[PDB]
């Protein structure tokens, strides 16, 4: 497990998010934008945007901390969800 | 399939009843006219309820029709819309056409609104009987519903920073009364909402600015002369 | 906090209108005119500006609505005189920036009566550079010229601080207001446009009069493919069951 | 503004259907508990002691541990994913059973828990809409709309999701279901997937490039590009912006006419239209006059109207100036 | 004139699509499906139809379809380039690779970028997207960028579909396994190349 | 007419309704010889 | 079913050449006296055959068939570039009436190279070899080599017959009337054409 | 339709003599047999004969 301070940022903003969320869901499409406010109120640009959005929501998802579903209806053309690890961390605080 | 045509159908229903009814909340107690309150009332409407219940449990009970070649499937549809619930009984316009609009499943639900008029509780607020600058109150207030839900969905996304600039529009404003007209502006500036409003005659010469219109036939073209107005005579 | 504010509509050579501006009101602004006073075009204008697509936009009046009031080319085409003209509005930002959105619209060759469409915006302006000047240049006595995109970009570039940028999708043209708070949803979507839209049409006309009680639905309720998937499954089921019959 | 928050505090580093359907009885015991105490409508702190701290709480956190009960599914639904994939990997070919096995007992799952699911939800909404009836049982019943709001959602939310897994789950079905007869039918042996790896780890030694019949799709002539209506157009700039008080070429004399008239308002003054618009329009000029005379009449019969009118007796024209102009007035008595 | 199933062929709805986008060198898979899902029922009829117009739809033992024209090919013939068959047999890796399956078919350019770089060598790849290249980071863009044309290219040409509303996420077709045609047996890549160029299928660029 | 059109020439007649006594009503002053 | 004289026509030894340079994009004029008077006979079915791919078969008024695509075309459509359509200017040009005062139908690359860059802006001919360019002998060149390129596109079209040797010199066909304005009676083709061109 | 009336409907008996339908429908259907592109508001036959 390993949660830098933007990634552990970005995991409670989604977390919000899902709270506020109509249907619990999440399209990549809000992920992204998710990521690009937290980094911007951190004020760090080593690459695009895309890119390390990209990084940030892959190695949650491979840290157990997301669950991708691909749907190509979707915005961004993917969903996500927390996962019970996630969960179990975002709420340890909130 | 049609029992499952007709359960998505009404899970989807259900689940807008549930949505709208709870966007009703947090409105302010309006003052146009003497509607002192507005809300929003989402039914289903029995007519298409009774189809539905045909399609769910008697679907082969009228296969006859629906293997009739001489029907596609929205004339089917409207065909047993005209068996069933015969008080709707319409064919001026085309069968294939009330089908198509009964594949939609919105049209299903009567949604309307109730206002509080006066004491009298919440009426349906029909327009034969508000007062027509009440029920373009009513009709703001629709929209500033939804647009209030549309900027707190955002809040989270936009830095409190940038506050969303507001503006819509209002035209024969004329309509209104000087009530509706002034709580339509106490409404919007309580809401920093900006507003664009016309009419024949300058029914808000005090409040915000005035410009009016003029056009002129000239050498085969128009031109439009706009005058300044001020808030006196 | 202090909510950004429109300030100023532009429209140029636009049918009745050549070079007018219109200052808004911080809350509200009014028109006024008898029978035919182009109101109705004014909003159009504006609201051509803030949704330029072209798809959306079908202007029906609210009163003597349809193709008579100028609209069977959907009120845009021939709302608009022949050659360059544009629609642009100035916001002040609720951190005090000002930036003029526009469009500069074109009649479209042919007997059709499509419209070319281009987005732009322009930000470090001056507050005091007017847009009826910036986007006129006065040739011959008193009767200034309308300059197009390539002469407005030129007369731009010249100018310190000013940067002017062109989007090649309207999608950008929304992110970008939306960055700047002008827009409170972000319409990522073609169909976020299309609520949007619903919206401010509704609005233009005003109340639950007819078309607006009708379009209710459609305002509130989103559309849903899951019924329509279903129907179409019905449909196939059927068509397979009539074939087989025979 | 929680980025900041974030930014500051610096902090970093069962699937059983079974429990469902007793959460769902606990859910359904408690809502309608709590639905009863909202409609006894006790006093603030019942209200409260009632339908906020147990309602809140425990359907909050029940609320939640049904949606655990649903990212449990979740996990399993990507292990069993993940579990094709690495079977398909040592088994190739053998794993087609094992992965429809897999596939059809998922479904099956994802099946009974969205029964599960709809089993108690309308049911729940129709508590939901109760509460929401009874909370207008008292007037700082507010937060507990927002509950009775947000709850609504959750359980909505709890509903789409039930569906919404199903739709992508058989949806993904189907893409497995194709890749059996796109990938291993193809390459029953696996050998393909080597060779092909061996072949790109050493492509430029065989080099090829596939041949085809695309040296022209479809020549055609081209548009008419960009060839638009234009005229160089210019046009008098608009002046100054002039003003004036409303039509004040109309509206300074409505004023001043709406002031003479709201004199015999305020004295209730019998208001004769004759002897008025006789002794008005002389200040003003013959072609003026009729504009004058509406303005007038648009005033003075607002104010009251004619007592007379009703008494059958017609009124006369009587002259109010030369050239021939007449008005038929009964004089104005009841304002 | 013609037999009962060919006709029958040629008077179906989706037989135009298939018609028109095989003589625009788009190919045959599970993607670009309005070309594959009849075709399917008459492959022995289009392809001595074809035959008329001296061009072959050929089928490898793989599902895929792909026409070639002959050397009398009354339409005329054209190339891809080696790029393009790299690219190419990276999406077939793609395709058949079960790992990937959670993708669904969904892929990201960045994604074939990376499978591409980590299978291939990246400087003697680089060597053709520019002769002089020798590690400049500037040619490595213009390679991605090159990457990214040649999959837009390979779109227009039946390989891979842009999402409806991405163009830098894509499905792919089961045509991808046309650059499989050196691997698609156990014989020598080049002699396989060899009866290719002798049935027209590949010529060395 | 509805008054936006109310020209000079001809008997020009200003029905104004009103309630007079709970009776429904309409006031109409007349004026002519104008232009 | 199929429409048995479209199965028949489909079916003719002549319909695989045909529909191949129908693709292509070539036109058919009455000079293809075979395939000319093929899709006489059986445009009826024809016609039907190409708008399933959404391609239209249009005899023009002067008689050539081809295929206009619709903006839905089946077959994906390619497009003749900005120097191409100036070329096809140039060439309708040089098949319009006074050519036969000047070059008697057979023309040489020379012929249309001079007509180039006499009539045409030298704007435009920077635009189709570069904008920074200048007169140069090495950019004159390349605007030889694509004017070649693009006469060889046009062949491809058969809308230039080349004579058979590698020399290019070669005749126009009627259906180069596509790039010039539809001729009216009493209009100077001269002047039509040119104000085209400018 | 008139033309045909004058000269031709004796082509046309077998609509005329159906027992199916009534005079006017006859017109109707003959009508709408002509000029057949031409749909009508989809009303009765009795009412367009």
């Amino acid at each position: 497990i390993s949660l830098p301070v933007e990634r552990l940022a970005f995991l409670m903003a989604i977390a919000v998010l899902n709270s506020e969320r109509l249907d619990g869901e999440m399209s990549e499409g809000e992920l992204i934008d998710a990521f690009r406010e937290v980094c911007k109120g951190f004020e760090q640009t080593a690459e695009s945007v895309a890119v390390r959005a990209n990084n940030a929501i892959n190695d949650m998802v491979r840290q157990k901390l997301l669950n991708r579903f691909t749907s190509e209806l979707a915005d961004g053309n993917a969903i996500y969800r927390l996962t019970p690890l996630g969960i179990s961390i975002s709420d340890y605080y909130i | 399939s049609s029992k499952s045509v007709a359960n998505i159908i009404r899970k989807t229903i259900q689940r807008e009843q549930n949505r709208i009814r709870m966007l009703n909340q947090g409105l302010q107690a309006v003052s146009f006219g003497q509607v002192r309150g507005v809300r929003l009332n989402v039914n289903v409407r029995e007519s298409h309820a009774i189809l539905l219940d045909v399609l769910s449990e008697q679907q082969e009970q009228h296969q006859d029709l629906f293997n009739s070649q001489r029907l596609t499937f929205s004339e089917a549809m409207a065909k047993l819309y005209q068996r069933l619930n015969p008080q709707v009984d319409m064919g001026q316009r085309l069968p294939q056409t009330i089908g198509e609009e009964l594949l939609d499943y919105r049209n299903y639900l009567e949604l309307d609104v109730e206002v509080n008029r006066g004491s009298d509780g919440w009426l349906k607020a029909e327009s034969g009987a508000l007062s027509t600058g009440e029920a373009i109150g009513t009709g703001m207030s629709i929209l500033v519903m939804v647009v209030q839900s549309w900027e707190e969905e955002s809040r989270r996304l936009r830095g409190k920073d940038i506050s969303p600039c507001r503006l819509l529009f209002l035209d024969q404003a004329a309509r209104l009364d000087a009530k509706s007209i002034a709580t339509l502006f106490e409404l919007c500036e309580r809401l920093q909402m900006q507003l664009i409003i016309a009419a024949p005659e300058n029914i808000s010469p005090e409040k915000g600015t005035t410009y009016k219109l003029v056009r002129k036939v000239f050498k085969n073209h128009e031109h439009v002369h706009v005058v300044g107005l001020r808030g006196f005579g | 906090i202090e909510r950004g504010k429109f300030r100023s509509l532009t429209l140029v050579n636009w049918n009745g209108f050549f070079a007018r501006t219109f200052d808004l009101d911080e809350l509200v602004t009014t028109l006024s005119g008898g029978n035919g006073a182009g109101k109705s075009t004014t909003m159009a204008a504006f609201v051509t500006a803030l949704i330029p697509d072209l798809t959306l936009l079908h202007f029906r009046n609210t009163t003597e609505a349809g193709a008579t009031s100028g609209s069977r080319d959907k009120g845009l085409h021939g709302k608009l005189r022949a050659g360059v003209c544009y629609s642009t509005l100035d916001v002040i930002n609720s951190r005090h920036q000002r930036v003029v959105v526009g469009v500069r619209l074109q009649q479209v060759a042919g007997r059709d009566r499509k419209v070319d469409i281009k987005p732009f915006m322009i930000q470090g302006l001056p507050t005091a550079i007017q847009p009826t000047q910036l986007l006129t240049e006065n040739v011959g006595e008193r009767q200034a010229r309308v300059l197009p995109l390539n002469e407005l970009k030129d007369r731009l570039d010249e100018m310190e601080g000013v940067q002017f940028k062109q989007f090649n999708s309207i999608t950008d043209y929304h992110a970008q207001m939306f960055d700047l708070g002008v827009i409170p949803k972000r319409l990522r979507s073609a169909s976020d446009r299309s609520k949007f839209y619903r919206l401010i049409e509704a609005s233009l006309y005003g109340g639950i009069s007819s078309a607006i009680t009708r379009s209710l639905r459609d305002y509130l309720l989103p559309e849903n493919s899951g019924v329509r998937k279903a129907f179409q499954d019905m449909e196939a089921a059927l068509r397979e069951n009539r074939i087989t019959l025979e | 503004e929680l980025v900041s928050w974030a930014r500051k505090n610096d902090f970093s580093i069962e699937f059983s259907t079974l429990r469902l359907s007793m959460q769902l009885s606990i859910v359904a015991n408690e809502l309608h508990r709590a639905a009863e105490a909202a409609e006894e409508g006790g006093d603030e702190f019942h209200w409260h002691r009632n339908v906020f701290a147990p309602l809140k709480y425990s359907v909050a956190e029940i609320f939640d541990s049904i949606d655990m009960s649903q990212r449990l599914m979740d996990e399993q639904q990507n292990f069993v994913k993940e579990d094709i994939a690495a079977l398909l990997n040592q088994d190739w070919q053998a794993a087609i059973a094992n992965c429809e096995q897999l596939l059809s007992e998922t479904s099956g799952t994802l099946r009974e828990l969205q029964d599960t699911l709809e089993a108690a939800g309308d049911k729940l909404q129709a508590n939901l809409l109760r509460i929401q009836d009874a909370n207008m049982g008292s007037g700082g019943s507010e937060l507990v709309d927002k509950l009775v709001f947000d709850l609504q959602s959750k359980l909505d939310r709890i509903i789409s999701w039930g569906q919404q897994a199903i739709d992508l789950w058989i949806g993904y079905d189907r893409h497995v279901h194709k890749f059996i007869r796109t990938a291993i039918d193809m390459d029953k042996n696996r050998i393909f997937s080597q060779r092909l790896r061996q072949s790109v780890q050493h492509y430029f030694d065989n080099p090829w490039t596939l041949t085809v019949a695309n040296a022209e799709r479809l020549l055609d002539m081209r548009d008419e590009e960009l060839a638009l209506r234009n005229e160089e157009v210019t046009g008098e700039l608009p002046l100054e912006l002039e003003y004036e008080e409303f039509s004040e070429i109309n509206d300074q004399l409505a004023a001043m006419i709406e002031k003479a008239l709201l004199v015999y308002q305020q004295e209730q003054r019998p208001l004769d239209l004759g002897a008025v618009l006789r002794d008005y329009l002389a200040q003003h000029p013959l072609p003026r006059h009729f504009d004058v005379a509406r303005i007038l009449v648009d005033q003075a019969v607002r104010l009251g109207v004619a007592e007379a009118d009703f008494s059958g007796l017609p009124a006369e024209w009587l002259a109010i100036n030369d050239y021939g102009a007449k008005v038929q007035a009964h004089v104005i008595d009841t304002y | 004139f013609m037999p009962v199933k060919l006709a029958q062929a040629l008077a179906n709805s989706l037989f135009p699509e298939l018609d028109s986008q095989l003589r625009a060198g788009r190919h045959i898979g599970i993607d670009d499906l309005d070309n594959h899902a009849f075709l399917m029922d008459f492959q022995e009829q289009l392809e001595e139809f074809y035959a008329r117009y001296n061009v072959e739809l050929i089928r490898a033992p793989e599902g895929f379809f792909y026409l070639r024209p002959r050397s009398t090919t009354l339409i005329p013939r054209s190339v891809l380039s080696e790029l393009d068959m790299m690219v190419g047999k990276i999406l077939c890796y793609l395709y058949l690779s079960p790992e990937r399956l959670a993708n669904q078919g969904i892929f990201t350019s960045q994604e074939l970028y990376e499978e591409l770089i980590s299978l291939a060598d990246e400087g003697k790849l680089m060597k053709f997207v520019n002769q002089r290249s020798s590690g400049s980071d500037l040619d490595k863009q213009k390679l991605q960028e090159k990457v990214r044309t040649t999959l837009n290219r390979l779109r227009r040409l039946g390989m891979v579909y842009f999402l409806p509303n991405n163009n830098n996420k894509f499905t792919i077709t089961e045509a991808v396994f046309r650059f499989g045609a050196d691997v698609r047996s156990g014989d020598d890549p080049r002699e396989i190349q060899l009866r290719m160029i002798r049935d027209g299928e590949a010529m060395p660029v």
